[PDB]
């Protein structure tokens, strides 16, 4: 909970970064300039980090509150508060 | 991030299409330059400047400097259950009273 | 001697007469603009002053530019004679309608083609001009503006001198600072290398450039034969030859370029004779000519540096090095040789608004003419017209941005007329084109013996900007060049001369100035053979009464406008006087003002010139008057009406009103005040009330500057003020739709919106409490949209079928009061609005504040304080006749602060209030010899005035206090010393010793308590930082500095710091859980991981640095 | 402000109320400090009303 | 006096045509009015001058 | 003055110091004072070429009076300043050890503070000077890994020296040295604070 005996800084590795992230960005497009929504797998796509709103699937299939830990197959996103968007990362793949 | 992703995709497409060593090597050099810039701008060479020839704030700039996240955690925070007002001397109070 | 027609009568302790009335206090501000635009009045004034060439500002700036031409010489353009037109709309509508007071200007441009020989001349529109109102202010977008003057070092020549620490030999350095061009530094050094530094280059010998011009070596030898060191330098130089010299100069200036004679020859004249590239202001040329005494007999027309100036400068430098006192040049009269000083007012000029606006329009004209010349060169030569050439965007944009963002465009503080006048008279020294705070030396912030008569040494901001912001003297007037002047009357043969003249710094130094306070006989004969005098610099010494040449006008010739109205200023301390002067500019207009009982004679004059009080133009007779408007009938049969704004929010949040003080059927003479604005009483300033003070420590409630006030003030509205708030909301279009103000609002009870009217706004005159809704609006919801199809689809079908949020404006935290008025601007009614807006509505809330605890009060002698406690009227001490006092002051703070003047002011106020009658049956007492014959008999509530540096003496007060009229009961309260016997309100028994009492003027500062008090327990949280908002308006918590963390560590308190850093600032779940536990009876759960630490982790993990936790 | 919370209509304007008919009061004591047992004091109270 | 009611006026920060001083001044003047009440309930007076 | 004293830079006064105890043999140069002292036990003379613009200070005599002038041929105690000013802490440290410099710094700071009239206990200054001078510069590493001329705290240096000696490895030659507050604080054990 709040027990931190020590803190050590280790040098990461490719497999480590693979492990941390939940996606692989592929397009530089930002939020859409017309509909003000993320583009498919863009720099903000909900499929990577999380839903823009809280307890809200992209497609509206499971927009009900009583859903936690359920990934929507129609849109392939998770249902949790907007805070989770603040604590998930993405890794780019280098050629 | 736009620059890095865009250049990586150009590399991938170019290697798929096929081309001599000179272009591929030049393109790899450009990618290395972009990554070095992203992890730090102005570390070496001309820093990238888009607006008004203003150096951009790289990822590493979040830690150093006055606005570096390390320093800002010590300058204090705004707390709740507070209040400020003027003070007037009162001779009718005990020492442990206000 | 009341210049104004109907000012109140207040005899004064006058002993000396001033031979001239105070000049127009705003003439300085208006004269610059009048000269700039160019009007017949300015031309007549200039002709009276004797200037040969009457030249305006616009004409000068746009004539020095023309005639523009192309390099081929086949085309040219000229345009002169700028003239203005009438106004667009009155000032009232411009301020209320959000417009800008301006007027158009037309310039007659002539379009000439060289090769053909044709002329195309017609008027051309050149945008609008922000005209200056009669009160010396600029109205921009409805907001008042006032530009402050600036202090700059006049372009010229300054002979510096630095003593070597090792050589211990004088090094005379001369540096020239023109308006624009190269800088020349001629310095004699230990090595004797007398060289030049053109554009911060290496020190190249002066002889090299001297020969570069072709100056004959024989002329160097003969003209410098008297000089020995420079002769040695001449014999020491190696390179010789006009071609060699000029080529070497060019290489030093521009190395790596083809060295040719033509290049250097052209560069010489380009850098020193091309007016456009190298230019100096006429002031600089005149000052240099006066300094060298060369070209004195002709009016300066060419504003370029000349070779004779350089040779004369080097001759002057070498002669000074030789140690000579005075030097002479052929064609120049004898002049002294001495080093110059930066902090002398004979060098530091004053650039009024005229100079700034002229420079801005010059920049705009340069930008416009560049494109114009390019266009004429490139555009077709046959059918080209000046209308198609001139572009108006650059100049208008330049003036607009100068008025908007320039630091010299500050909102005119309008707490009271005195503050506005002081702001208009301010003398700034920083800002664009000036030194910064860190680079500016500390010495410049100190006084200079040349400040007497030009800049007040007392008035100054208390903050770090000390010494950089002065103020004009009472009698100071700016000369047409920008050097401040000061009136003087010249003594010819020991006899004073009534006629007066104006002298600048240089001329003042060169003469002998007498002392105004020195006794002078009625016939002009000096009674004293020895009279003190001021000399060159910091020197004062008695001299025979014959050689004296000049004498001052009045003792008040060095004080500022604000400092000029502080009675007994000759008894306080410098710091205390400055504090009182600064405090006087922070009063708050009350509801019922009263003129001071004791105050200088410069009150009514400072109010008439303030502009906040109307005045009749022609002597007429009033037909009828009303609370809202007045109608005066002129003697010529023309009826005129004046409209007086009532309860209009001031520029700083206070209120402003006007109440006519005239009756129906009175022949009012021209120049007589007709209405009194804020802080006024019968056409004279009144920033406070008159309270009966007592000086004694009282149960420690007045401990350490605290103050006690009787409840009589609270219950009688003696110090009640009015403050008007201001709020505005706007409904701007968005990509998702347009917002509209509507009475209806989703999911709100009828009671909440019970105040809004049909149109969606609160009805006028409805009480509003904090947290109440002030105006309702609806914000559409976000959904998928298409620009081309959705518009038509909504037009035809699907109207009003989308969700709307609530974003209504509500009263902020800590506001209340009535709603006096609502202003709504609609685009339908053809009302100019900012781009992208449709409906902007502003609501004014006015609240009446009664003086309460935690409020600041302070007299005119700089003695601040706070209301420690407001006792009931039945508890305050009372005089022997039952008159309870109104305020009690502490005594320990008087002698330490050393502000004894306030005691004398209180004594004099009591004497004037009670009325006196000095015995004269047996003859005038010796102590009453100098009292005015009409000041020996006063009435109750009389008015008295003591001019600064000339007022009632100690003996006068001693005599007056012994003849005060008795109370209606037949007994006299105070003794001769001024003390009196009181009676305690609590114990009921008299104090063992007498106490001092009297009436002292008390103002009210703007640091009220309602603004300061604020609380915050739980409220809105920031979304980006997850921290509570800040500021009283936003209802945010207070800051927690790191010094507090250090203190908490010092005590060893740990859990408290943990809570302050984790459970009350960042941890969201922590806040929710602790709040719920407090709501219930459960114990507070331990805090969690602060958001700051988790953010730091998830951010440092982004740099490939695997930051583990190692919980083990 | 007492009338502010009553929630009346717009046309009502509160005014401060001051219920006091007395204006000024003062007293002086005429003492008699002789050594006789007639040592007393005489109170002289003066009051004025509106 | 406790509270006043001015016809044709909605609040105190305003004026009324025909008078020489605004509402605040007349309120201040009326504060000086002195009246004695025999009944223990709010009574009403009138002031009509044209 | 206090800032300079704590920072432990080159004193502006830079008074001459009595490096060794002996018979002072001083020849007064009107331009540059030349000071030499004959050692009592034996040896050579330490030579000081000081500026002559000042006025010589008292000589250490049985009277020990300030009014006395610096008399040649007298004797002085080790470490005493020959003329008014301030002695460089490094010199007094190397020629006397840590105790003398510690007490001198404490006395100097106490004196400057009492000049203004304020009074504070000494221990508040002892707690600071204890941390300031807790470094041991090393000239040679020898059988030690650390680079020569690298600051090492006395405790760890002693621990490593005793460990290497116990196993037969030669000891590392190091000496104590002080520093200013900035340098003493820039070198720490916790990396996070250093990054801060
Ligand atoms: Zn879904």
């Amino acid at each position: 909970v709040n027990f931190f005996d020590e803190l050590r800084i280790g040098l990461a590795t490719a497999e480590d970064i693979r492990q941390w992230s939940y996606g692989e960005v592929k397009k530089p497009e930002t939020i859409n300039y017309r509909t003000l929504k993320p583009e498919k797998d863009g720099l903000f796509c909900e499929k990577i980090f999380g839903p823009t709103r809280d307890w809200e699937c992209y497609c509206g299939k499971y927009k009900r509150v009583r859903f936690k830990g359920i990934i929507c197959e129609r849109c392939g996103v998770e249902v949790t508060r907007a805070k989770v968007r603040r604590e998930r990362m993405g890794h780019i793949e280098l050629a | 991030y736009r620059r890095v992703i865009n250049r990586n995709n150009r590399l991938k497409r170019l290697i798929d299409l096929g081309a001599p060593e000179i272009i591929v090597n030049n393109e790899k050099r450009m990618l290395q330059e972009s990554v070095d810039a992203l992890f730090d701008n102005g570390r070496r060479g001309r820093p990238v400047t888009g607006p008004g020839n203003r150096p951009l704030k790289s990822l590493s700039d979040l830690l150093k400097g006055k606005q570096g996240r390390f320093r800002q955690n010590l300058l204090g925070k705004r707390v709740d259950y507070s209040g400020r007002s003027v003070i007037v001397v009162g001779p009718q109070l005990k020492l442990h009273q206000c | 001697n009341n210049s104004v027609p109907g000012a109140p009568n207040r005899v004064s302790f006058a002993k000396l007469r001033e031979p001239l009335e105070v000049p127009g206090l705003l003439d300085v501000q208006t004269d610059s603009f009048e000269w700039l635009i160019g009007s017949p009045r300015w031309r007549e004034s200039a002709a009276e002053r004797g200037d040969v060439n009457p030249v305006g500002g616009l004409e000068e700036v746009l004539y020095e530019l023309s005639p523009i031409e192309d390099f081929s010489g086949s085309m040219s353009l000229s345009f002169s004679d700028p003239r203005f037109d009438d106004v667009k709309a009155p000032v009232d509508e411009c301020k209320d309608k959000d417009m800008t007071y301006a007027a158009p200007l037309f310039v007659t441009a002539e379009f000439i083609n060289n090769n053909t020989g044709e002329i195309k001349s017609q008027t051309v529109f050149m945008g609008d001009f922000p005209m200056m109102t009669e009160k010396g202010t600029f109205i921009i977008n409805g907001t008042e503006r006032v530009v402050v003057s600036q202090l700059v070092r006049s372009p010229g020549v300054y002979f510096d001198e630095t003593i070597d620490k090792s050589t211990d030999k004088t090094l005379h350095s001369v540096k020239v600072i023109p308006s624009r061009g190269a800088w020349l530094e001629f310095d004699v050094d230990k090595r004797d290398t007398v060289g030049v530094r053109i554009d911060r280059k290496r020190r190249q010998p002066v002889t090299v450039l001297l020969k570069a011009l072709g100056w004959t070596s024989e002329q160097i030898v003969e003209r410098f034969g008297f000089s020995e060191i420079m002769r040695s330098t001449l014999e020491k130089d190696n390179t010789v030859g006009t071609d060699e010299a000029l080529l070497d100069i060019y290489r030093k200036l521009r190395p790596g370029e083809p060295p040719t004679k033509e290049s250097a020859q052209t560069l010489l004249e380009n850098l020193f004779f091309k007016e456009k590239r190298y230019d100096l202001a006429r002031v600089g040329r005149y000052k240099v000519n006066k300094k060298l005494g060369l070209h004195v007999g002709e009016p300066i027309t060419s504003s370029t540096l000349t070779e004779e100036d350089v040779v004369a400068t080097i001759e002057y430098l070498v002669r000074l090095h030789e140690g000579q006192t005075t030097m002479t040049v052929p064609g120049g009269v004898e002049v002294p040789v001495e080093t110059d000083d930066i902090d002398h007012f004979g060098n530091r000029r004053l650039r009024t608004v005229g100079e700034l606006i002229q420079n801005q329009i010059r920049v705009g004209m340069s930008r416009m003419e560049r494109v114009v010349r390019e266009r004429m060169t490139t555009q077709d030569v046959e059918a080209i017209t000046p209308q198609t050439l001139i572009n108006i965007r650059p100049v208008v944009a330049a003036i607009k941005e100068f008025f908007g963002t320039s630091q010299l465009s500050q909102f005119m503080d309008q707490n009271n007329p005195l503050s506005g006048l002081t702001h208009k008279r301010r003398l700034s020294a920083l800002g664009p084109g000036g030194l910064s705070r860190e680079r500016a030396g500390l010495e410049v912030r100190d006084v200079h013996p040349s400040h007497y008569g030009r800049m007040c040494p007392i008035e100054t901001p208390e903050g770090p900007n000390i010494g950089l912001i002065g103020s004009l003297s009472v009698y100071a007037r700016v000369n047409p060049f920008g050097f401040i002047e000061t009136p003087y009357r010249k003594v010819v043969d020991g006899v004073v001369s009534d006629e007066i003249v104006y002298l600048t710094a240089d001329e003042e130094d060169r003469h002998v100035v007498a002392q105004a306070n020195s006794p002078i006989d009625a016939d002009g004969r000096f009674v004293e053979p020895r009279v003190l005098v001021r000399r060159k610099a910091g020197e004062v010494e008695y001299v025979p009464s014959s050689e004296v040449d000049y004498m001052d006008v009045s003792p008040r010739q060095m004080v500022s406008v604000a400092t000029a109205m502080i009675p007994f200023l000759e008894h306080d301390d410098a710091n205390r006087a400055l504090m009182g002067a600064n405090m006087q500019r922070q009063a708050v207009p009350l509801v019922r003002s009263e003129a001071p009982l004791v105050g200088t004679g410069m009150e009514l004059r400072a109010a008439i010139d303030a502009g906040d009080v109307v005045v009749a133009e022609e002597s007429g007779v009033i037909e009828e008057v009303s609370a809202d408007y007045i109608t005066v009938m002129h003697d010529n049969g023309t009826r005129r009406t004046y409209r007086m704004r009532k309860f209009a929010r001031s520029n700083h949040g206070t209120c402003a009103n006007q109440c006519p003080i005239v009756d129906a059927g009175d022949r009012v003479e021209a120049g007589q005040v007709i209405a009194d604005g804020p802080c006024t009483d019968d056409g004279e300033m009144a920033l406070g009330k008159n309270l009966l003070v007592a000086i004694m420590p009282w149960e420690g409630h007045n401990y350490e500057d605290a103050i006690i006030l009787s409840n009589r003030l609270v219950e009688e509205d003696v110090l009640t003020s009015i403050h008007i708030e201001e709020h505005e909301i706007d409904a701007r279009d968005t990509k998702l739709g347009a917002e509209e103000i509507t009475r209806d609002i989703p999911n709100i009870s009828d009671e909440v919106l019970a105040d809004l009217d049909e149109r969606g706004i609160v009805r006028i005159g409805a009480e509003v409490r904090d947290g109440d809704i002030l105006v309702g609006k609806v914000t559409p919801k976000g959904e998928t949209e298409l620009t081309p199809e959705e518009r038509l689809l909504r037009a035809i079908f699907g109207e009003k079928a989308r969700e709307v949020r609530d974003t209504s404006l509500k009263v902020p935290h800590g506001e209340s009061g009535k709603v006096i008025g609502i202003r709504v601007f609609s685009r339908e009614d053809e009302d100019e609005l900012p781009a992208g807006v449709n409906e902007l509505v502003r609501v004014y809330v006015a609240q009446k504040r009664k003086i309460s605890d935690g409020d600041k009060l302070a007299g005119r002698h700089g003695n601040k304080g706070v209301i420690g406690k407001i006792l009931p009227v039945e508890d305050m001490p009372f005089l022997a006749d039952g008159t309870p006092v109104d305020i009690i002051l502490n005594t320990h703070g008087v002698p330490r602060r050393m502000n004894i003047g306030q005691i004398l002011e209180t004594h004099l106020g009591w004497c004037a209030h009670s009325g006196w009658k000095v015995d004269a049956a047996k003859g005038v007492p010796d102590w009453a010899a100098r009292l005015p014959d009409e000041l020996l008999e006063a009435q109750p509530n009389a008015i008295v005035s003591t001019p600064v540096f000339d007022g009632a003496q100690e003996a006068e007060l001693q005599g007056l206090l012994s003849c005060t009229l008795p109370n209606r009961d037949g007994d006299v309260l105070v003794d001769a010393d001024g003390k009196a016997m009181l009676f305690d309100g609590r114990s009921g028994e008299p104090f063992p010793y007498p106490v001092t009492v009297g009436y002292m003027y008390i103002m009210k500062l703007h640091h009220l308590v309602d603004d300061k008090i604020h609380a915050r327990s739980t409220g809105p949280y920031s979304m980006i930082t997850q921290q509570p908002l800040g500021g009283k308006a936003q209802f945010g918590g207070q800051r927690f500095g790191e010094m507090e963390c250090w203190a908490m560590q010092a005590y060893g308190a740990a859990y408290t710091l943990q809570e302050l850093l984790t459970i009350k600032s960042d941890d969201t779940v922590g806040r929710v859980k602790v709040y719920e536990a407090i709501v219930k009876g459960e114990n507070i759960p331990e805090p969690g991981i602060p958001e700051s630490f988790k953010v730091l982790l998830k951010e440092l993990q982004s740099l490939c640095l695997n930051v583990e936790v190692l919980s083990s | 402000v007492q009338n502010r919370a009553s929630g009346a209509e717009i046309g009502r304007i509160p005014v401060d109320s001051i219920y006091s008919p007395v204006l000024k009061v003062t007293y002086k004591v005429d003492a008699t400090r002789v050594e006789q047992r007639t040592d007393f004091d005489k109170l002289i109270l003066d009051v004025e009303t509106k | 006096v406790t509270s006043i009611r001015i016809d044709g006026v909605l609040h105190e920060f305003t004026t009324v045509p025909g008078v020489k001083e605004d509402v605040t001044e007349i309120i201040l003047n009326l504060k000086s009015l002195v009246v004695s009440s025999e009944e223990d309930e709010p009574v009403t007076m009138y002031l009509r001058k044209q | 003055r206090v800032q300079e004293l704590f920072e432990a830079r080159v004193p502006r006064g830079k008074a001459p110091i009595a490096d060794v105890t002996g018979r002072v043999r001083l020849e007064d140069g009107e331009r540059f004072y030349k000071i030499t002292i004959v050692p009592d036990d034996g040896g050579e003379e330490v030579v000081y070429d000081k500026i002559s613009k000042r006025q010589r200070l008292r000589v250490f005599k049985h009277e020990d009076g300030s009014e006395r002038v610096l008399s040649d041929g007298d004797h002085v105690e080790v470490g005493q300043q020959l003329m008014e000013g301030s002695a460089d802490p490094h010199e007094v440290l190397r020629v006397q050890g840590p105790r003398e410099v510690q007490i001198h710094l404490v006395r100097e700071v106490q004196e400057v503070y009492r000049a203004q009239g304020v009074s504070i206990h000494d221990k508040h200054i002892e707690v600071i000077v204890r941390q300031m001078l807790r470094r041991v510069t090393i000239i040679d590493s020898g059988s030690t890994e650390f680079l020569p001329g690298s600051l090492i705290d006395r405790a760890e240096f002693e621990a490593e020296n005793r460990r290497v000696v116990a196993e037969g490895g030669e000891p590392a030659a190091g000496r104590p040295v002080l520093m200013g507050i900035t340098k003493a604080s820039l070198a720490t054990d916790s990396w996070l604070s250093a990054a801060s």
